[PDB]
């Protein structure tokens, strides 16, 4: 009801309106400032006029952090999984090191393209595969 | 004792200066906080401590210093 | 340099003593002790 | 006894012996040369070794050993008969290198074994087990 | 001076003696490796501590170890 | 030849190619849809 | 008892390959304290500063090896 | 292609192929076996151009060096053509040429995106872009460029030349590879570099100035406007168009061959001063100077004997120079400078860096290009740029001197020559240089400390100032006086002073001052002694690194350790940074320090006692109101009235076309702080951290086959010093540019 009493919506904040009347054009679009002033009037602003972001977790602000978080998690899992499987397939090529320096382009592309299913292959390797390794089979230093 | 009369305006002084390198400008600059001689102003809040503790005269601080000499002994 | 506080003659000679006599004496004693026996 | 050999042909330098050679100790390298040759001085600059015997005084033992390695690794007829001694201000001479007339690189009978641990590296005693003593894991 | 210890994991490749710049080490007969020899440190009073013997050692972690101790004119490498 | 492809497949060439490709992707995305601070 | 080709794990604690896997190359005859020659795929630390790789072989004893295949 | 010459090449030594491009590390046998540790990668870049560590053949090394020279010349041609094309199709050179005094030289337009379009500030005439400080427009006006199409044509010619140099490198490393005999023709190479490269170059440039620069500029200064000037070649097609400007042209080149040179006094002048219209050197004076320099260099290019008996044998000259103090003298130096590439590189780097610093000092006070003295940003930028180039080249000269000492020094061929005796009293040399540096440091910085303490205590009369205890630089004042009295006496035909910095008229163009007498006082004395001190410390570090590369009392076998090694263990008390490379590493920091104080002195003195505006009264109001005398004598003065004050432009640069300067300011600060991590730590901690992270990757089987290794000690040092220099120099770059662009 009265949550975040220190902040007000950017449309209801006069400083934000005054500043958005003079927002600067970003690209070649002369309305880039106008469209930015129209898009940022949605969020909550502070007394100065700049929008504050809310990561509290509520789905009213699901775009402030939740959606970029999901997108980056997907893409970074893709990168990590394709790189890991590329390194593991490299492990069995007699000369793995010089293929780690000189990138096998076809194998790398085949690993990369088949990366859209990383979150499923991950649990596939976790359930009974090679994702996690036993501690006693890992080289360590003296204690 | 002067600081207790007006704590919000009088700045507390740690101790006096005695430096032969000083010139007239430095002497005039460091004769501050209503002191007749060059002095450094305190910045450790020990004045507020001693006042809130109940010490109101110089003789109390003096006897405390002497007693602490005895404690170190 | 002066002092409206009592015994203002004490820093007069006490500042050179803490700054010249005491350091020279302590440094000389410690120097002799560092280079003792041989 | 008395060290013999001609000093190398050298014009002098500021890197040679200092007050230590007469107050503390000095070292000497002797070597025989098949011809008048040019070698590098461990103290900087070039010198000329005479054909026959050469005696040279140096300030530190590592300098004589550097000269020895240069004699044995940088010349067509390798000079390996070099000897290194330590001279004291009382004129005393202590033969040093090679210790038993044979270079230490290759095994030779008659040599005792010192600093040899019967155990492994990782088998040293824990320091807590030898604390408040004047010893370290590698000493007991 | 510095301590130079040798352990039973010695293979007798004589590299640490060849690497020593102050003739601290020797190759003495032994019966614990193929080369039938082991390293020794008879002239430790001339050790400076340059760790070259350790650098030239092949065993998985060195069989010869140098521990820096009481410094002197010889250990500090002073020509004065 | 084969060596030319092997040179074109080295680590710096591939990494700079991917970085330039991703740079183009992001630059064009922010060119046509700019000032995307948050998702509506 | 170990032969050539025996994949084994090193138990020397202080070893660089303690917990890693190495293949046996040869076993020297009796008398030697560490006869089992084990070659490795991951080079160790040996070499002067800035050098390329390291050493990929070392001699151990039977007691310091755990047998795999 | 013999032509009865000394040319000798190999018709096909190296086949052309692409397979080796797929084997990174082909030049190093230790790297050809493939990577096993990450260090393999780094060393691949470290030894890339280290041709000596790749092959022991001096001939193959000379061939690699020659083709690499050709490649670098192609790169510099590409860069020069890029600059010309950006002036052609991306600059306001014509709008500027039409009215310089009211427009800012702009180039490099920024694509409006993500807000960066704000960097295209209005420079005048409606043009929007980034103001450039390289001074290209002034140089092009001096050359006589009128049309952007000509800048385009110069760019095309430069790209053609780049292709030519690249083809020449390929042709002389794969087709006709010259022999080692051909490179060792130092007498011929010297004759040609003096006569052919330098002599002919200045001769042709004097010709271009007489036919293009001088006539066009003579009209340009008189207000004829660019579009009304005939093309440069219309002056060659019409001799009357040259005779109307210079009646001396009407007599033709007949007075030249008959030594009737005075007739040419119309266009070959000795005015000495500056052009009152534009504030640059007289192009007649520069053409006369290029003519004299050309004749001098051509005459010099005949000294050395080649294929005709006449000439000087440099070996005989070097060996003939020996005295009672120096033994056999310069004997063996011919063999050194003929069989060693690093000795040549050290000498040439030293002299070239010195020449670059001299270029900076001679261009700041004698503005040669039109309207370059008016622009304070361009002046400061060119000054500090050439300063830093010279400093780096000098540090490299020290590096290669040490490299020669370790690699190419032969004691068997240096028996009692100059180098031998230097090695034999290096202790005396270095101890006395140590003392000199200490005496200067006490007697320069210590004077500043005295002034700080005296002013802080309220004792201004006890300071080293013009108003208290004066340190008048009497000698420099006397020499300035002699310079201001030279025209008419010790310079009879010279019309004016060589430069007004020594004194004379306060030449001002437009509303600003171009060059006025630069007075010298107590603060100038103190700053010059700071300069001497820092230069001496840097030279001490580098010279000690060179002389002690082979051996020392600590390490008598240092040469066997090499030029680039971290140390020789913690023994002997500790022997870190004993190598010559580490001496270069430290000399880098001290060169940075020296040059930073030099350029700060330049900026503050120019802004304080030189740069400024002039009101129609003769009176001059300087940029920062002459605060150099009373403020540049304490360190607090440099902190407050120079750093704190003049960085206000850089910090408040946000929201304007200079926000990039604030960004790069913060970026240089960050890179300095980042360098500190590589400079203060050690490799072992990082290797242990990498071990833990490698275990973590082993937990998920992401362990790379190329084992991650911490940076080597030498590499850690190189990275630290590189980031330190980068951060500091970029910081002062942003600061200087923003400041000198926000002072009008
Ligand atoms: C650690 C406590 C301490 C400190 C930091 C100071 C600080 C100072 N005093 Mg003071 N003083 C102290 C205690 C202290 N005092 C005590 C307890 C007395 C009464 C006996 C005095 C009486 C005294 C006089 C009469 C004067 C000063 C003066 C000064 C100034 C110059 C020092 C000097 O010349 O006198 C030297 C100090 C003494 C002779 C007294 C001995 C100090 C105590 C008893 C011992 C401190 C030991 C302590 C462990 C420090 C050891 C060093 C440490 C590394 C272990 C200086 C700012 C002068 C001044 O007024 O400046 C303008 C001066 O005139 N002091
Ligand atoms: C990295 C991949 C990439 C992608 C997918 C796009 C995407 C697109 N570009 Mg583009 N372009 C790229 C790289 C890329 N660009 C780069 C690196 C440059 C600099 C040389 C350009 C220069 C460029 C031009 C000149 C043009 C485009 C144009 C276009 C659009 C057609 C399209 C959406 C066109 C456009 O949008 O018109 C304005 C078009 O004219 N781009
Ligand atoms: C000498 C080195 C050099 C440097 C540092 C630059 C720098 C720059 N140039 Mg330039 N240029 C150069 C040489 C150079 N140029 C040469 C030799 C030519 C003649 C062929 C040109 C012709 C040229 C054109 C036609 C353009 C640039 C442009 C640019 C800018 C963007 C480049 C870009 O993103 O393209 C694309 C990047 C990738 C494909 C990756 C950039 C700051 C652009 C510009 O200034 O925009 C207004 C542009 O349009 N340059
Ligand atoms: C008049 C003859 C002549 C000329 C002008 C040059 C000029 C040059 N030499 Mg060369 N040289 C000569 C004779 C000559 N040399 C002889 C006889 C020998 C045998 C002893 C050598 C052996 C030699 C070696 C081993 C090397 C050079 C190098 C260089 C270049 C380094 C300087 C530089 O970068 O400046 C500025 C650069 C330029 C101005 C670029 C222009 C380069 C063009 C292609 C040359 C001049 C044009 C040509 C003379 C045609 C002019 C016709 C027309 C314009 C009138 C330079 C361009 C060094 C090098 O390669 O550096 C890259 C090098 O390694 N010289
Ligand atoms: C490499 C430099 C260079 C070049 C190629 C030229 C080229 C030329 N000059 Mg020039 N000249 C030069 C240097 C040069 N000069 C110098 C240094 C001087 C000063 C002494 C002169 C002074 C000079 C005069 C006085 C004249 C020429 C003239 C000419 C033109 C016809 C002369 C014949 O040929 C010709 C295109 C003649 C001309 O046609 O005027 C444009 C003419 O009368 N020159
Ligand atoms: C004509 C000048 C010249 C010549 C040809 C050489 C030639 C050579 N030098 Mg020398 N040197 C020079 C100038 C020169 N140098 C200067 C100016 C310095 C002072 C810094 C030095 C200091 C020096 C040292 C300390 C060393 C050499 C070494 C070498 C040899 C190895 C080359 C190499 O390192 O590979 C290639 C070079 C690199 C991989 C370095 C790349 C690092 C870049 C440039 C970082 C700089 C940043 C960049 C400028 C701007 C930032 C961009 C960034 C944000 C992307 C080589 C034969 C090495 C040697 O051992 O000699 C045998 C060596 O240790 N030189
Ligand atoms: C502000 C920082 C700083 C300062 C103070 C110094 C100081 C010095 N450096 Mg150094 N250096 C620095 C940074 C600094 N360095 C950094 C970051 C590096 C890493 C690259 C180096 C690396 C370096 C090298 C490689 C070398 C030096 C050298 C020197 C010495 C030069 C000789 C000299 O000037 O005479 C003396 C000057 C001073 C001592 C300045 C202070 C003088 C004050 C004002 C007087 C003090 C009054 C009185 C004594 C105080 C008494 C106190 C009281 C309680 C008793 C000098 C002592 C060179 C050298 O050794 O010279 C031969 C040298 O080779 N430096
Ligand atoms: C403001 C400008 C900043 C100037 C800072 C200059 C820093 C000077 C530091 C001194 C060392 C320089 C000599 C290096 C040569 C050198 O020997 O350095 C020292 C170091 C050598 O280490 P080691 O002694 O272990 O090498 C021995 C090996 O050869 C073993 O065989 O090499 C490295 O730093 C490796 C890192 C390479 C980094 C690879 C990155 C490649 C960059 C690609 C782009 C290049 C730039 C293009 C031009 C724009
Ligand atoms: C306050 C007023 C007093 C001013 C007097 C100042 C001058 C007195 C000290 C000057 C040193 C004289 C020695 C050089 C005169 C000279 O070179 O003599 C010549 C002599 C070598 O000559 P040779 O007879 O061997 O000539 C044969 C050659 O062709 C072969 O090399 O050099 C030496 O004796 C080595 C000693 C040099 C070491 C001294 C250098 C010290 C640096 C001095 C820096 C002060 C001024 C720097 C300004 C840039
Ligand atoms: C017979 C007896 C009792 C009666 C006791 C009576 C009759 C009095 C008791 C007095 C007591 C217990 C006094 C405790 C005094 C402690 C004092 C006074 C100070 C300690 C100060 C210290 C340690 C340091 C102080 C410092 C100094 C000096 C300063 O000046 C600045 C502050 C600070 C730096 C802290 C009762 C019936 C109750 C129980 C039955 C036995
Ligand atoms: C949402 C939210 C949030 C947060 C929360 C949290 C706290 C979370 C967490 C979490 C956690 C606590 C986690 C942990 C974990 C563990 C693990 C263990 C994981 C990982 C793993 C793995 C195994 C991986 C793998 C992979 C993949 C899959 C891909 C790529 C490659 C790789 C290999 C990397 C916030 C507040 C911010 C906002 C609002 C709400």
């Amino acid at each position: 009801a009265d949550d975040f009493a220190n902040l007000t919506p950017c449309s209801e904040n006069p400083a934000y309106l005054a500043k958005s009347k003079n927002f600067l054009n970003t690209t070649n679009d002369p309305n880039s400032g106008k469209i930015r002033a129209e898009r940022y009037a949605s969020a909550l602003c502070g007394p100065e006029g700049y929008p504050h972001l809310i990561v509290d977790g509520r789905f009213t602000h699901a775009g402030d952090f939740l959606i970029p978080s999901i997108l980056f998690l997907y893409i970074a899992g893709w990168i990590g999984w394709v790189g890991r499987s590329y390194l593991i397939e490299i492990r069995e090529s007699k000369n793995p090191e010089m293929q780690e320096v000189v990138i096998n382009v076809p194998l790398a592309i085949k690993k990369m393209l088949g990366g859209f299913l990383w979150p499923l292959a991950a649990v596939g390797e976790y359930t009974s595969g090679k994702l996690v390794m036993k501690d006693s089979e890992i080289p360590t230093s003296p204690r | 004792e002067q600081w207790i009369k007006d704590p919000l305006n009088i700045r507390p002084i740690a101790h006096a200066i005695w430096d032969p390198h000083f010139g007239e400008g430095a002497v005039n600059a460091f004769t501050q906080a209503g002191a007749s001689n060059p002095v450094n102003i305190a910045y450790s809040g020990v004045y507020h401590w001693f006042y809130t503790i109940g010490m109101t005269t110089n003789q109390e601080l003096y006897s405390g210093a002497v007693f602490l000499l005895v404690l170190a002994s | 340099m002066d002092g409206s506080y009592a015994a203002s003659y004490l820093p007069w000679i006490l500042i050179p003593m803490v700054g010249w006599l005491f350091p020279a004496v302590t440094m000389g004693l410690l120097f002799i002790h560092i280079e003792s026996e041989g | 006894t008395e060290l013999s050999g001609q000093p190398p042909k050298f014009g002098g330098s500021t890197g040679g012996l200092l007050s230590k050679a007469n107050r503390e100790e000095k070292y000497a390298i002797t070597w025989t040369s098949a011809s008048e040759q040019v070698f590098e001085m461990p103290t900087g600059g070039a010198a000329i070794m005479n054909e026959g015997e050469n005696l040279l005084y140096l300030a530190r033992k590592e300098q004589c050993l550097a000269l020895g390695t240069q004699l044995r690794t940088k010349f067509k007829p390798k000079i390996q008969d070099y000897k290194i001694y330590r001279v004291y201000p009382s004129g005393e001479v202590q033969y040093l290198h090679p210790a038993d007339g044979v270079f230490p690189e290759k095994v030779n009978e008659g040599r005792e074994a010192q600093g040899t641990k019967t155990r492994r590296i990782g088998q040293n005693p824990e320091p807590v087990t030898i604390k408040f003593s004047g010893k370290a894991p590698y000493e007991v | 001076s510095h301590s130079v210890k040798i352990y039973d994991t010695c293979i007798g490749c004589t590299q640490c003696v060849r690497a020593c710049p102050l003739d601290v080490l020797e190759m003495v007969p032994w019966d614990g490796c193929k080369a039938a020899q082991i390293a020794s440190s008879p002239r430790t009073e001339d050790c400076v501590g340059c760790k070259r013997c350790e650098t030239a050692c092949p065993t998985d972690f060195l069989s010869i170890r140098v521990y820096l101790g009481a410094e002197t004119t010889r250990s500090m490498g002073l020509a004065y | 030849m084969d060596g030319l492809k092997s040179f074109l497949s080295t680590a710096p060439v591939m990494i700079m190619a991917l970085l330039t490709f991703t740079a183009g992707i992001l630059i064009e995305f922010n060119r046509f849809y700019p000032d995307l601070l948050f998702h509506p | 008892a170990l032969n050539r080709g025996d994949k084994v794990r090193i138990k020397r604690t202080e070893s660089y390959w303690y917990g890693d896997v190495g293949t046996v190359a040869s076993v020297e005859k009796s008398g030697i304290l560490y006869p089992v020659i084990v070659r490795f795929d991951r080079v160790n630390y040996n070499g002067f500063s800035g050098s390329a790789s390291g050493v990929n072989t070392n001699n151990f004893a039977e007691n310091e090896l755990e047998l795999v295949q | 292609r013999e032509a009865k010459a000394k040319v000798s090449v190999d018709n096909n030594p190296v086949p052309t192929s692409f397979e080796k491009w797929g084997k990174p590390g082909h030049f190093d046998r230790t790297l050809a076996r493939g990577p096993k540790t990450t260090t393999w990668i780094w060393n691949l870049h470290a030894n890339a151009h280290d041709f000596d560590s790749q092959t022991s053949d001096l001939e193959d090394v000379s061939r690699k060096i020659f083709s690499a020279h050709f490649g670098h010349l192609a790169v510099v041609f590409v860069w020069l053509s890029g600059m010309y094309f950006h002036g052609a199709k991306f600059s306001n050179y014509e709008g500027w040429l039409a009215d310089p005094t009211h427009i800012k030289p702009s180039a490099q337009v920024v694509w409006p995106i993500v807000g960066q379009g704000i960097l295209n500030g209005d420079v005048g005439g409606g043009f929007h872009g980034i103001q450039i400080t390289s001074g290209l427009f002034y140089l092009w006006r001096a050359s006589g460029f009128t049309d952007s199409y000509q800048l385009y044509c110069t760019a095309i010619g430069g790209l053609v030349m780049a292709a030519l140099m690249l083809f020449a490198g390929w042709f002389h490393y794969h087709v006709k590879a010259p022999k080692l005999e051909w490179f060792q023709n130092v007498e011929s190479m010297m004759n040609h570099h003096l006569a052919g490269l330098l002599g002919l170059g200045s001769l042709g440039w004097a010709g271009h100035q007489i036919h293009v620069s001088m006539p066009i500029n003579k009209l340009l200064d008189a207000g004829v406007a660019p579009k009304d000037i005939p093309l440069p070649h219309e002056f060659i097609l019409e001799p009357s168009k040259m005779a109307e400007l210079y009646p001396s042209f009407a007599q033709g080149l007949t007075p030249f061959f008959t030594l009737n040179w005075g007739v040419y006094s119309d266009f070959l002048t000795f005015k000495g001063g500056l052009n009152p219209v534009t504030g640059g050197l007289w192009l007649s004076d520069t053409a006369h100077h290029h003519l004299a320099i050309a004749v001098l260099f051509i005459i010099a290019g005949h000294m050395y004997r080649t294929n005709w008996g006449i000439g000087h044998s440099m070996k005989e000259i070097l060996e003939a120079h020996k005295g009672p103090f120096t033994g056999e003298g310069h004997k063996g130096l011919y063999e050194i400078l003929t069989t060693s590439w690093h000795a040549q590189l050290a000498i040439n780097l030293a002299l070239l860096g010195s020449l670059t610093i001299i270029v900076a000092q001679h261009m700041y006070a004698m503005p040669p290009y039109p309207y370059q003295a008016i622009d304070y940003a361009t002046q400061l930028s060119l000054f500090t740029h050439h300063m830093w180039i010279g400093g780096f080249l000098i540090v490299g000269a020290g590096a290669h001197g040490a490299i020669f000492m370790v690699r190419d020094y032969d004691p068997a061929k240096n028996v009692n020559n100059l180098l031998d005796r230097m090695l034999r009293h290096r202790d005396a040399i270095i101890s006395h240089l140590n003392w000199v540096c200490i005496f200067l440091g006490f007697h320069s910085f210590g004077l500043y400390i005295h002034n700080d303490t005296m002013r802080a205590l309220g004792r201004p009369q006890d300071m080293f100032s013009d108003t208290a205890i004066q340190l008048q630089p009497i000698f420099a004042q006397w020499v300035q006086h002699l310079h201001t009295l030279a025209p008419g006496a010790t310079a009879p035909n010279a019309l004016a002073t060589a430069s007004y910095a020594f004194g004379g008229e306060t030449i001002a163009v437009a509303g600003k001052v171009a060059m006025m007498p630069i007075t010298l006082g107590t603060a100038d004395f103190m700053v010059h002694h700071i300069h001497a001190f820092t230069i001496h410390v840097t030279a001490l570090i580098l010279l000690k690194g060179v002389l002690y590369a082979r051996s020392s009392r600590l390490v008598p076998d240092k040469a066997n350790l090499g030029f680039r090694f971290p140390c020789d263990g913690p023994g002997r008390g500790g022997t870190c940074q004993v190598s010559g490379w580490d001496h270069v590493f430290l000399g880098l920091f001290w060169m940075y320090n020296s040059l930073s104080i030099v350029i700060f002195h330049f900026s503050w003195k120019m802004q304080s006692d030189v740069w400024g505006t002039v009101s129609p009264d003769g009176s001059v109001t300087h940029v920062t109101l002459g605060n150099f005398a009373q403020s540049a004598i304490t360190i607090n003065g440099w902190l407050r009235d120079f750093l704190w004050a003049q960085a206000a432009n850089v910090i408040n640069s946000y929201g304007s076309a200079l926000s990039a300067y604030g960004i790069m300011f913060l970026a240089g600060h960050f890179v300095f702080a980042f360098s500190l991590m590589f400079l203060f730590s050690g490799r072992g901690y990082w290797q242990e951290l990498i071990e833990s992270i490698v275990w973590a990757h082993n937990k998920l089987n992401v362990a790379p086959a190329i084992q991650p290794r911490a940076l080597s000690i030498i590499q850690g040092r190189a990275v630290g010093v590189a980031h330190y220099l980068l951060g500091g120099i970029v910081t002062t770059w942003a600061f200087f540019l923003a400041r000198s662009l926000s002072i009008g």
